[PDB]
């Protein structure tokens, strides 16, 4: 006997009109987290475990948990290989106390999107079994290189999983195969995936709204850290330019790449077998040899040496121009960004934009 | 009514100029002004060409300049190149050999290029050096006194008191059709086109009025190209700067009256000679108001799912308008409440208006919390609005003349073959021997029919 | 008096004389004062009891729970929504404990424009004396009680309630179970005595006529007296959230609060009513119109609770009946509202009847019962509890007065956007198809003035091929479908055509049970054929999708409850643009227009999404029937050489 007057003016004479503005907090974000100059598991495979229990179905979220996880998902799916186009993905699927690899281990969001917008037709049915989608994702990653971090991330919607032997063996192995597990719960904590994320070397974290999920999501997109129990490695890899169809198509057939049903004519060949791929970056599935665009490489050196939080302050105190460096404007905001070492001025967008996507600092440069 | 409802046919710039004169056409665009008026209405094909070609004095050959454009989109320039010529843009030369060379009219190249680049005049502006003006106008002030103007002749046509016009200014209203003379001393009263642009937006509105004051301006002895000239001069005029009257001429002097009174121009006084050119003249172009509340100022209409109409609006005009084709229900001080109905929307129908003019008319208000989504007004009403003038818009009349019951098949088919020959063939049926044909042929045939 | 007449009968501030300006609509710039916060404040308060809520607006979740508690919802659109004050509406809110200053105060807070003292009037009008006393009945005592003592001590100077006042006492309790000795605890907030049993009835029409109806409540719990019968719920029956607060909004003081619930229909209404029951444990007299709903009640209550066949009796003289041992008599009102006996049935269950003391007495269709028949029943039985379930708010017999006050105030609602948002009741893609006429059945459309005329609207091939598509189509997504029509031979000539069940009063019942069985439950049959019975109960199936042959035909609202009665969500399809679908096929320029404008239009005044359909991919895509003017002809001269009889409306049965 409440809810009709729970309005902000139910006790109080301004809220008649200054609700919303009493309340004008109700609906915004401002994203920022820290960073660290450690090795990076550049070489990154990331494989995805989603309940496909009967618990998928609650409407713990907007939508039922399905729905909003396969939501994001796809969304997250697309930033990993925007943000990593050298890494890879694979999906399971853990249902009937069973697990079903949705997608295999490989680098083509179109693949793995079709199987995201197939997979919305799943029957959540059965309990999980935590046990069963982690041997066959270890059971893949076994016969991956040590230096290409395992990973694995776990979205988990019930709590309780049948495991046919306890986790600890697969714990055990997992530590031993130096593997890491993450792992993001829907609406609480749970002891198993707490220890198993904890010891894995992982995190275990809980969904709290759609904003707050893409916020935990948003960590697991940025490479995990590396230690030197990894392997320290010296792979080969392969940079074949582009090769069209030039003199009339003389002496260079059409073909369909390792993965691709497409026949390209022109792109690019492996220097290692000289096979066709129409796209890059694309592993050589009859070589080993991976093949990687010289660009795609510098798109990851951002992680190596990130931009520093700049100097914030409420006002241009230090007098500086009124227009704001980088961008040219008005100090129209009261809150201004300087950079530590150039020591420019900088607005609300340069302290987001540059640092969070440009990550270079004009000034810097100079 | 042996045809459809008469129309208010929307002409834009190409429709009116299209059918000037070259040398009319010639001393237009012997302004600056004038040539970028008409370069920035040219469709972006016709604008890149133009661009591209305008430091030439070289006939390029038609093919490859045709050959500019991909195999499919080559089919599209063709309407920007026939506007082009059609316009007296593109003049053809011929290369050595009797190449068909192209040429853009040197006129309209070199005040384009004085456009762009410095000229025997300044883009004919200047200051005069003349400081701050006596009893200062603001921007704001300028909106809403040319804003009060375009309401007061709105008004008038919509008879409300006070609404102060000249004579001559509600003759043009009733010269042009949009006010019916359906009762002496000139009542107020609109005919079917009078209220399809009393429902059209204001810059559609205001080029379309301004063209029947063009289409009367030499029945008026004004001068069109002179006060087309001035027109575009002020449509890139800056609210804010000061302009003069000095060098204007009586007939430029009259139009700038009727300008002033219009509310389009702001002076000191009548015989003031500087003055400050209002929004309304800035925005005065042929273009679109956009496909939801209005860039310029919002909408107010919050159109719902269950034909309830809740507009914020205060204006007697605007409400007024609505009750046109709507059923009103309530008047708030803040907002007006109202429904559409077959009934109401069947008033607007057959006083002549197309139900895409009350869901334009509806989209251009549509209030800003609308927004945001693709379809503005839910399909639900854009379907039976469109639903209850396709429920009586089925019966469509055509004057001809009818042919039938000839001697024989042969008189059908000589008779069919000749509407074919002439093209005045309208519609036959071959089963029963029976045609219409254009009136035009009525006398040719009917003469023909003794002969065959 | 009992029914509260003046506010809900009277109703003194409807304007007369009304400033309707020349566009038509009502000039109340001036009636309701300009008040500023335009963009803070989110309601208007129309001096004609219409309000109006911005879905926009930053409070409108507040503004929305402020005016579903206070005012009766209109229309609920994307971004406006409307409301209408009305008496019930503000009884209902008064029951609730709301005061007449809080909600003044909210309603002027939060409107654009100054409250109308019309309205202000009519909201003391229905306040202040609108629910202040409560009624209890625990033990067998008839306790009158209000929160406040300023209301009873006022009521109690009456001599005439004086003479009702009863001086009686209520124990305690003992170390056995001290709780009724530590009911004790909060006495503060709480007055009340006992009234003598007979003056009860005398003493309501007093109380009611000196402007202070009584709200009463039955202690089923602790009245020893009437003895339970170990009703339970069967584990099958789960209370969805709406019915769960239902019950909750009727058992939240924990008495049975008497008074009127309204759930659509498609809600699971008879979960609601048997869960009221069980939780009651004592004897329930159930009321409807027909025996198909004491059979139904029967049915669903072996489904959802324990009540046996030697316990659930009907009594209907359609059908023998069985007072000994009964425990829940299920009944026809126009068997108990009679003006004399209908049999020594009658003696026999009639004089029992009135004998009995049912503890709480369940209303099926109040909604359609006229205040004769509701006014004896109610005489007959003086059930110590009552409750109302309802489709619709507003009963087709409401007219002058609101019999609704008689049972007490609204206890709940579910709200249409609640049960679709939860997929409770399934988003009904409402369409008509205007199907244009044909030149022949033109001729005959236009010359035929009769009756008889039913059947060209009807057999229009443009119509039927329509619905053999969409049927088709329809089969084709397995989606289950009935089709419905006005006419027995054009029901039987496209059933037939069509080749599908049809069913019709001749029907055997296992002829009709093998339809009903392999349509239900057999997934082979999707698309059924039901005479013009369907418009009644007639025992009607599950389906998921409704087409009307003709879009003539009766009440709006009868139409709208026989499209929720059918219509049921398709399990997994929640995603789709719809889950539930109606069509309704309409010939233009034809008499079905006006029930097709009148159907869009009320559909979407309650809400319901709408839309117009001619043509669509397969209509000529596909083999459908008539597709030669030879078969036009025939089926034509069928219908003209069938009689007025075969081309008129069929019976309803
Ligand atoms: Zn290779
Ligand atoms: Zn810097």
């Amino acid at each position: 006997e409440r809810t009709w007057e729970i309005l902000k003016e139910d006790e109080s004479g301004s809220l008649k009109a200054t609700i919303e503005d009493i309340l004008f907090k109700a609906k915004r974000k401002r994203v920022f987290e820290h960073h660290g100059q450690v090795r990076l598991g550049m070489m990154r495979h990331l494989y995805v475990v989603v309940d496909g229990s009967r618990t998928m179905e609650d409407q713990d979220l907007k939508p039922n948990r399905l729905t909003c996880t396969l939501k994001l998902l796809e969304y997250f799916v697309e930033e990993y290989f925007d943000q990593n186009p050298i890494s890879q993905i694979g999906i399971i699927v853990t249902k009937s106390k069973r697990a079903e690899k949705l997608t295999e281990l490989s680098g083509n969001p179109r693949k793995h999107i079709t199987s995201l917008k197939k997979a919305v037709d799943m029957t959540c049915h059965g309990e999980p079994s935590l046990y069963n989608s982690l041997s066959i994702a270890m059971q893949t990653l076994k016969h991956m290189p040590g230096h290409t971090s395992r990973e694995v991330l776990i979205i988990f919607s019930s709590l309780t999983t049948c495991d046919p032997s306890n986790i600890y063996d697969l714990i055990k192995t997992l530590k031993a195969a130096k593997i890491r597990v993450s792992v993001i719960g829907l609406s609480a904590e749970v002891r198993v995936c707490t220890v198993l994320a904890r010891e894995t070397g992982g995190t275990y974290h809980v969904i709290l709204d759609e904003s707050h999920y893409k916020e935990l999501l948003t960590h697991h997109v940025s490479p995990p850290p590396a230690s030197s129990s990894s392997e320290c490695s010296l792979i080969r890899m392969g940079f074949p330019q582009h090769t069209i169809a030039s003199l009339s198509d003389q002496d260079a057939k059409p073909s369909f790449s390792m993965a691709e049903p497409g026949l390209t004519l022109g792109g690019y060949f492996c220097p290692q077998c000289r096979a066709k791929y129409c796209e890059l970056p694309v592993e050589c599935k009859i070589c080993g040899l991976t093949l990687v665009s010289a660009p795609h490489l510098a798109r990851s050196y951002h992680h190596l040496f990130p931009l520093d939080a700049f100097q914030e302050i409420p006002l241009e105190e230090y007098n500086g121009e009124r227009f704001c460096y980088g961008c040219q404007g008005e100090l129209k905001d009261q809150h201004v960004y300087v950079c530590a070492v150039c020591q420019n001025v900088f607005c609300v967008d340069c302290d987001v934009f540059v640092h969070d996507s440009l990550h270079c600092c004009p000034g810097c440069i100079h | 009514r042996g045809l459809n409802r008469v129309h208010l046919q929307c002409r834009n710039l190409q429709e009116f100029l299209g059918g000037l004169s070259p040398g009319v056409l010639d001393r237009l665009y012997g302004h600056p002004a004038t040539c970028l008026a008409v370069f920035r209405e040219l469709p972006s094909l016709a604008k890149n060409w133009v661009m591209r070609m305008l430091f030439l004095e070289q006939p390029l050959p038609q093919a490859a300049v045709a050959l500019w454009v991909k195999k499919e989109f080559s089919k599209a320039q063709e309407e920007s190149t026939g506007l082009l010529s059609g316009l007296r843009i593109w003049h053809t030369q011929l290369l050595p050999g009797g190449l068909q060379g192209l040429i853009l009219n040197p006129i309209f190249r070199q005040n384009l290029r004085i456009a762009l680049l410095g000229g025997g005049k300044a883009w004919s502006d200047d200051t005069s050096q003349l400081g701050p003006d006596k009893h200062a106008r603001d921007v704001p002030s300028l909106d809403k006194y040319a804003e009060e103007r375009w309401e007061v002749v709105l008004h008038f046509m919509v008879g409300s008191p006070s609404a102060a016009v000249s004579q001559d200014l509600a003759q043009l209203l009733s010269q042009a059709g949009l006010m019916k003379s359906t009762e002496p001393g000139e009542p107020p009263c609109i005919t079917s086109a009078g209220f399809q642009f009393l429902l059209l937006d204001t810059p559609a509105q205001l080029w379309y009025f301004m063209l029947q004051y063009l289409q009367t301006a030499q029945s008026r002895g004004m001068d069109l190209v002179e006060i087309l000239s001035f027109l575009f001069q002020l449509s890139f005029s800056t609210l804010g700067k000061d302009y003069s009257v000095e060098g204007m001429s009586d007939s430029l002097l009259n139009f700038l009256q009727h300008l002033r009174e219009f509310g389009l121009v702001f002076q000191r006084k009548r015989k003031s000679r500087r003055y400050y050119p209002t929004r309304l003249a800035i925005n005065l172009s042929s273009g679109v108001s956009g496909a939801g509340g209005t860039v310029h100022q919002p909408g107010f209409i919050v159109v719902e799912t269950n034909y309830r109409l809740y507009a914020y609006t205060e204006s007697e005009l605007q409400i007024a308008l609505i009750a046109l084709f709507s059923e009103m229900l309530y008047r708030f001080p803040n907002m007006v409440v109202a429904q559409v109905t077959r009934e109401s929307v069947q008033q607007a129908i057959a006083s002549g208006i197309t139900a895409q003019q009350i869901i334009h008319f509806l989209r251009t208000r549509a209030h800003p919390v609308m927004l945001k989504q693709t379809p503005v007004l839910p399909p639900t009403i854009t379907d039976q609005i469109r639903l209850w003038e396709l429920e009586r818009d089925r019966l469509r009349f055509t004057e001809g003349v009818l042919y039938n019951q000839f001697l024989s098949q042969v008189d059908f088919e000589l008779l069919l073959a000749h509407a074919r020959e002439l093209g005045v063939l309208v519609f036959e049926n071959s089963a029963k021997r029976l045609m219409v044909v254009t009136p035009a042929g009525h006398s040719d045939v009917k003469r023909f029919w003794k002969r065959q | 008096p009992q029914e509260a007449v003046p506010s809900a009968a009277g109703k003194q501030v409807d304007e007369s004389g009304t400033k309707v300006d020349e566009y038509g609509a009502k000039d109340y710039r001036l009636q309701m004062p300009l008040k500023d916060d335009h963009t803070s404040r989110p309601l208007w308060v129309a001096p004609d009891g219409h309000i109006f809520l911005e879905a926009f607006s930053p409070v409108y979740k507040y503004a929305q729970d402020f005016l579903v508690a206070i005012a009766e919802p209109v229309c609920r659109p994307t971004h406006v929504h409307e409301y209408k004050l009305t008496a019930y509406s503000l009884y209902a809110a008064v029951s609730v404990g709301l005061q007449t200053s809080d909600i003044t105060e909210y309603l002027r807070k939060l409107s654009k424009t100054g409250v109308p003292d019309g309205i202000m009037q009519f909201i003391k009008l229905c306040t202040v004396s609108y629910g202040k006393v409560k009624l209890v009945l625990k033990h067998n005592r008839y306790f009158v009680e209000s929160c406040h003592p300023d209301v009873i001590q006022h009521l109690l100077q009456d001599p005439v309630i004086r003479e009702c006042r009863l001086r009686n006492s209520e124990l305690f309790d003992f170390y056995e179970q001290m709780d009724k000795d530590e009911e004790e605890e909060e006495e503060t907030q709480t007055v009340s005595f006992e009234v003598k049993q007979e003056m009860i009835e005398e003493l309501q029409k007093r109380c009611i006529h000196l402007e202070y109806p009584l709200l009463a409540e039955y202690d089923f719990r602790n009245d020893s007296v009437n003895p339970d019968i170990n009703i339970d719920l069967k584990p099958t029956a789960v209370l969805r959230p709406y019915q769960e607060k239902s019950l909750r909004k009727m058992f939240g003081n924990g008495r049975a609060r008497s008074g009127v619930i309204v759930l659509p229909c498609g809600a699971g209404k008879s979960l609601v009513g048997v869960t009221a029951a069980c939780t009651v444990r004592k004897r329930c007299l159930v009321l409807g119109n027909s025996a198909v709903s004491v059979e139904q009640w029967k049915a669903q209550f072996k489904m959802w609770s324990t009540i046996d066949d030697s316990q659930i009796c009907r009594f209907t003289s359609d059908a023998k009946d069985k007072p000994i041992g009964c425990s829940v008599a299920i009944s026809t009102y126009s068997m108990l509202g009679h003006t004399t006996k209908r049999s020594w049935e009658a003696e026999r269950v009639m004089e029992w009847l009135k004998t009995q003391e049912w503890g709480l007495m369940i209303l099926d269709e109040v909604h359609t019962i006229p205040a004769k028949m509701f006014r004896r029943v109610l005489t007959i039985v003086q059930a110590h509890c009552k409750l109302g379930l309802t489709a619709t708010l507003v009963r087709e017999d409401d007219k002058i007065v609101d019999l609704n006050f008689l049972i007490g105030p609204k206890l709940y609602e579910a709200n249409w956007m609640e049960l679709q948002n939860n997929g409770y009741i399934a988003k009904v893609q409402c369409a008509e198809v205007w199907c244009p006429m044909s030149p022949e059945f033109y001729r005959e459309y236009v010359a035929i003035k009769t009756k008889k005329r039913i059947l060209l609207y009807t057999m229009n091939p443009n119509k039927f091929r329509a619905c053999q598509f969409l049927i088709k189509f329809h089969e084709r997504r397995n989606d289950k479908i009935i089709v419905f029509a006005d006419n027995v031979f054009a029901l039987k000539e496209y059933a037939i055509r069509l080749n599908k069940p049809y069913i019709y009063g001749p029907t055997s019942q296992g002829e009709r049970m093998q339809i009903l069985q392999n349509f239900k439950h057999n997934p082979k049959i999707n698309t059924i054929f039901i005479s013009k019975v369907g418009d009644t109960s007639f025992d009607l199936p599950e389906a998921n999708v409704l087409i009307q042959i003709s879009s003539h035909g009766g009440s709006r609202r009868q139409e709208a409850q026989r499209l929720g009665r059918v219509l049921r969500a398709k399990k997994g399809m929640v995603a789709e643009e719809y889950n539930a679908f109606f069509y309704s096929l309409v010939s233009q320029d034809t008499q079905e227009m006006a029930y097709s404008t009148k159907r869009q239009r009320f559909l979407v005044d309650q809400g319901y999404s709408f839309k117009v359909i001619t043509k669509l991919a397969g209509m000529e895509e596909e083999d459908l029937a008539f597709s030669t003017k030879e078969e036009q002809q025939q089926l034509l001269q069928k219908v003209l050489a069938a009689t007025d009889l075969d081309a008129e409306e069929e019976v309803v049965a």
